[PDB]
């Protein structure tokens, strides 16, 4: 049981498809961020000629890039950059699928290049207040899945009841990507990146440096040989910790 | 108090 991203697209048809199994549960798909409370390059302008040649725009070279901010629509190469895909959407070719005991997850639909974008972790992004909020919320819910994801200290982005569908990717004690934070516009998002190699057909996985806060830690199916065991290891952390302080 | 339940923490890859 496995669908495409477009089948999010449409809640009638998905919420039919998750009373048959056939889609997970029903959350507010969003293109981007939104606070639950709110707060150029270098480059040399690529030829008609070298656009045509296959050359790249704003490629390995960029000076954003480098520091991982995003181009604006002022970028020296205006349409051609390929500095923009958070912006743009383009993620990569991607499916999610029902595993055996982690719930749903994420699947390459093709070969995937080292570092190549995934997509971006996209919710409703919460200060300390809003975080203890919703951790007594989902405690209360009884929530199995948790989608906490630490920005920066101030903010949490919880991709629970909002987000797309990298709030699918499973946790992996030897991970196929990797959380970067990008600067889009001022503002710092993340996604995830391929670290290397990725075959089509081969689930998507991050290591997700869980910090738990609960009694109890869930244990981890990823069945990898160094296996830890635990999703958030060892220690249990309190809430402010888990939460930035 | 919370039976379960934690954050995911950012981290870049490192071999
Ligand atoms: C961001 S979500 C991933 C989406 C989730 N699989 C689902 O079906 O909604 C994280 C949750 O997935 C589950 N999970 C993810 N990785 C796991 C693993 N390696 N072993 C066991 N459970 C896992 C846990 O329930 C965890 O709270
Ligand atoms: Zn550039
Ligand atoms: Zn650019
Ligand atoms: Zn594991």
């Amino acid at each position: 049981p496995s669908c495409v991203m477009d089948d999010f697209r449409d809640p009638q048809r998905w919420k039919e498809c998750a009373k048959q199994g056939k889609m997970p549960c029903y959350f507010d798909l969003i293109e981007e961020n939104v606070y639950l409370t709110e707060r150029q390059c270098e480059c040399t302008p690529l030829s008609k000629d070298e656009r045509a040649q296959g050359e790249i725009a704003c490629g390995e070279d960029c000076l954003n890039r480098l520091l991982m901010i995003e181009c604006s629509s002022r970028c020296p190469n205006g349409d051609y950059c390929s500095n923009r895909r958070f912006q743009r959407k383009q993620h990569a070719d991607v499916e999610v699928i029902l595993t055996e005991k982690k719930g749903w997850g994420l699947r390459a639909a093709k070969d995937l290049p080292s570092n190549t974008f995934v997509l971006e972790y996209c919710g409703e992004v919460l200060d300390h207040k809003e975080f203890k909020a919703r951790v007594k919320e989902y405690a209360r819910n009884k929530n199995i899945h948790y989608y906490f994801m630490a920005l920066k200290n101030d903010e949490i982005i919880d991709a629970t009841q909002k987000g797309n569908c990298s709030r699918f990717m499973n946790h992996s004690c030897e991970p196929n990507c990797e959380t970067q934070k990008w600067t889009v516009n001022g503002q710092l998002r993340v996604g995830f990146f391929t670290t290397k190699l990725v075959p089509s057909g081969s689930e998507l996985t991050f290591d997700y440096q869980f910090q738990r806060y609960g009694k109890e830690a869930q244990k981890c199916f990823c069945g990898s040989a160094n296996c830890r065991g635990y999703l958030g290891g060892e220690n249990r952390v309190s809430i402010r910790a888990a939460g930035g302080k | 108090a919370p039976a379960t339940g934690g954050v995911m923490k950012p981290h870049r890859y490192r071999p």
